[PDB]
C-alpha cells in the first residue's frame, strides 16, 4: 500500500529533475 | 537509453538488473513490485532465436544499484532466485506478444532508500493515463546509442497513437503493447536500447502522486531511429495474470 513513492523524492517533498515535463504532458499532450 | 540523462540517485528506487550467473552478464531491465516479485521482458528469459532459455539456476539480480561499476557497500543488494513464470501464451515466434515474465526472489529484499516497489496499475490509472500524447519515462543501463553507461540512464517519451504504432512496422502488433517515442516532426529524440528489455516504463499519477508501471521495454526495430517507436508490454493488460501468479506462489 505504499508502491509509487519513492523515499527520496515524494516523502521527501522532493521533486526529481525531469517529473515536471510528465505531468505537463497531461495538459499539452491530449 | 539513447539521448537520456543520469538518474539522481533513488529516483528509480524500483530498477532491477538481471545477470546472466557466468560469466556474469548484465542481461537486462527489470522492476521491484514487492518484497520478493521482479518484473521483467519473457524474452529476457526465453527467445530460442538467440538460443536463449535460462532457468532460475541461470540467473541472479542486484537491486538499489546506482552506477554499474562502483560497488554500493550496504546500498545495493543481491537475490538469488526461487522460480520464473513465463506468461504461458508468450508468443516470440510471431510478435513477441505477452513479453511478460515474473521472478520471485529466493529471499524477499529490504525496502530502503534505494529500493522500493513500483506499483501495478489499476483500471482507473490506466483509462486515464495510457493515452497517446501523454508521457512516460524509462530507465536501464543498456546502450546509449545503436557505450555503456555507468550510472543508470533516463528518459521520457510521449506515448503514440495506435494508428501510428501499427504503421510503424510490418509486425502484427496486439492490444497487449502500446509503442512510444517522439516523431521524426518533434525535434526530440529518445528510446530504449539492447540491454534495457525489461526494464519499466513508467508514469507519475497526478491523482495521487505514485509511480506506476505501464509498460515493460518489450521490442523495437534498432534504437532511436526516425520514424521507429519503442514497443512496450502493456502491462495493465496482463495484471490478471500477473495477480493469479503471485496469489497462486
Ligand atoms: N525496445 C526498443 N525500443 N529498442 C531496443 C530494441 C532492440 C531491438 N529489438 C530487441 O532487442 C527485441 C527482441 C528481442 C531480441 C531481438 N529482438 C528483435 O529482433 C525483435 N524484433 C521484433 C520481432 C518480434 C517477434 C518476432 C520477430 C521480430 C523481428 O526481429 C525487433 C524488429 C522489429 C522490426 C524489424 C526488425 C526488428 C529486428 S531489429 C535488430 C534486433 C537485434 N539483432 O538486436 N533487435 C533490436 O535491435
Ligand atoms: C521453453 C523450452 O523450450 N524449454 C523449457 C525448458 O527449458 C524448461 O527447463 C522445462 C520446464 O518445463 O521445459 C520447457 O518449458
Ligand atoms: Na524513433
Amino acid at each position: 500500500a505504499d508502491c509509487g513513492l519513492r523515499p527520496l523524492f515524494e516523502k521527501k517533498s522532493l521533486e526529481d529533475k525531469t517529473e515536471r515535463e510528465l505531468l505537463e504532458s497531461y495538459i499539452d499532450g491530449r | 537509453i539513447v539521448e537520456g540523462s543520469d538518474a539522481e540517485i533513488g529516483m528509480s528506487p524500483w530498477q532491477v538488473m538481471l545477470f546472466r550467473k557466468s560469466p556474469q552478464e548484465l542481461l537486462c531491465g527489470a522492476s521491484l513490485i514487492s518484497d520478493r516479485w521482479v518484473l521483467t521482458a519473457a524474452h529476457c528469459l526465453l527467445y530460442p532465436p538467440w538460443d536463449k532459455n535460462f532457468t532460475e539456476n541461470d540467473l541472479l539480480v542486484r537491486i538499489g544499484k546506482h552506477s554499474r561499476t562502483r560497488y554500493e557497500r550496504n546500498i545495493e543488494k543481491i537475490s538469488m532466485l526461487e522460480k520464473i513464470y513465463i506468461h504461458p501464451r508468450y508468443n516470440w515466434r510471431e510478435n513477441l506478444d505477452r513479453d511478460i515474465a515474473l521472478m520471485k526472489l529466493k529471499k524477499p529484499v529490504a525496502f530502503s532508500d534505494y529500493i522500493h516497489p513500483v506499483c501495478l496499475p489499476d483500471r482507473e490509472t490506466a483509462a486515464s493515463l495510457l493515452q497517446a500524447g501523454y508521457k512516460g519515462r524509462v530507465t536501464g543501463w543498456g546502450n546509449l546509442k545503436e557505450g555503456q553507461p555507468s550510472v543508470l540512464q533516463v528518459v521520457n517519451l510521449p506515448i503514440v497513437e495506435r494508428p501510428v504504432c501499427k504503421d510503424s512496422t510490418r509486425i502484427r502488433i496486439t492490444d497487449n503493447m502500446f509503442c512510444a517515442g517522439y516523431k521524426p516532426d518533434e525535434g526530440k529524440r529518445g528510446d530504449a536500447c539492447e540491454g534495457d528489455s525489461g526494464g519499466p516504463f513508467v508514469m507519475k499519477s497526478p491523482f495521487n502522486n505514485r509511480w506506476y508501471q505501464m509498460g515493460i521495454v518489450s521490442w523495437g526495430e534498432g534504437c532511436d531511429r526516425d520514424g521507429k517507436y519503442g514497443f512496450y508490454t502493456h502491462v495493465f493488460r496482463l495484471k490478471k495474470w500477473i495477480q493469479k501468479v503471485i496469489d497462486q506462489f
